[PDB]
Formats: structure tokens, C-alpha cells, sequence
């Protein structure tokens, strides 16, 4: 930490580390989305 | 060759004798002719199969089938499938014109 480590605090022994990370969070709702569209159906013309 | 009108019976020839023959052909069943099974075409059965790259090497096929078999004096150029719209398949049959 470039904050949290002043000069005062490594003074009395005071160091500090920030681990930050993210968890794998479960995926409680998978969501599917189907739509019927019709871009492909000029597709078949040969 | 001489024939005679399908509405109104008038003796026309070239324009539209070679054209009451193929609209009538894309149009007329197999079977529906008396003692003549193998007269018409396969379109009607082509209704509601579903319109894949194979539908149409089977609908150009037809074509040239139905038309090849009773109609030699006609030319046939490209039946090329240029629409799909709702459903409806427009296929463009443009057709040479002889004597």
C-alpha cells in the first residue's frame, strides 16, 4: 500500500499489503436468450 | 405448329401456345391427366418441404424434368430463387422464345 505505509507507521513496526481479488461466483441463474430472426433467410438463394 | 387457345379458343402459334404450355405445366399435377399418369409436374408435391440448397437442386430439376419431358420447344435458362419472403419462394424462370 503506497498510502497506508507512511513513514510513522513503518516507524513502529506497521507494514501494509492490499490483496484484492474477485471469487468465482456460482452461477446461480443462467439465463438463455433465443430469438427467431430472420438476417439469415436471405441466406438461401443459391 | 398450330394450336388453339385455352380460353376464348382462338388459333394462335408461337407466342402464346409456347406459353400456355409451360404456365399450364408448373401448375398441372401428375396424375390428373386421363390414361397420361406421367403428364405434369412434381411442384405441387414441392409445396411445404422446407427451402434448403437441395429443394432447389430438386425444384431446377423439375423444371427441366416436366418441361424436358413434354415441352421440347422451349429452352429453359435459369430458374434461379431470388425472394423469400413470408414463407413464399419467388423463383424466376426466364424462358427462351422459338419460332
Amino acid at each position: 500500500d503506497p498510502d497506508l505505509n507512511s513513514a510513522s507507521q513503518l516507524a513502529q513496526g506497521k507494514v501494509y499489503w492490499n490483496i484484492r481479488f474477485t471469487d468465482v461466483p456460482p452461477a446461480e441463474n443462467p439465463n438463455f436468450r433465443v430469438e427467431v430472426t430472420d438476417q439469415w433467410l436471405t441466406e438461401v438463394l443459391d | 405448329m398450330i394450336g388453339m387457345d385455352r380460353r376464348s379458343g382462338l388459333p394462335l402459334s408461337g407466342l402464346a401456345h409456347l406459353k400456355q404450355s409451360v404456365e399450364d405445366i408448373l401448375t398441372t399435377p401428375l396424375g390428373s391427366r386421363r390414361m397420361r399418369p406421367e403428364y405434369g409436374s412434381k411442384l405441387r408435391r414441392m409445396v411445404d418441404m422446407p427451402v434448403s440448397e437441395g429443394w432447389k437442386s430438386a425444384v431446377q430439376a423439375e423444371v427441366a424434368r416436366s418441361l424436358g419431358r413434354w415441352e421440347p420447344r422451349i429452352g429453359l435458362s435459369a430458374v434461379r430463387v431470388v425472394a423469400v419472403v413470408d414463407g413464399r419462394v419467388d423463383l424466376l424462370l426466364s424462358g427462351v422464345f422459338e419460332g
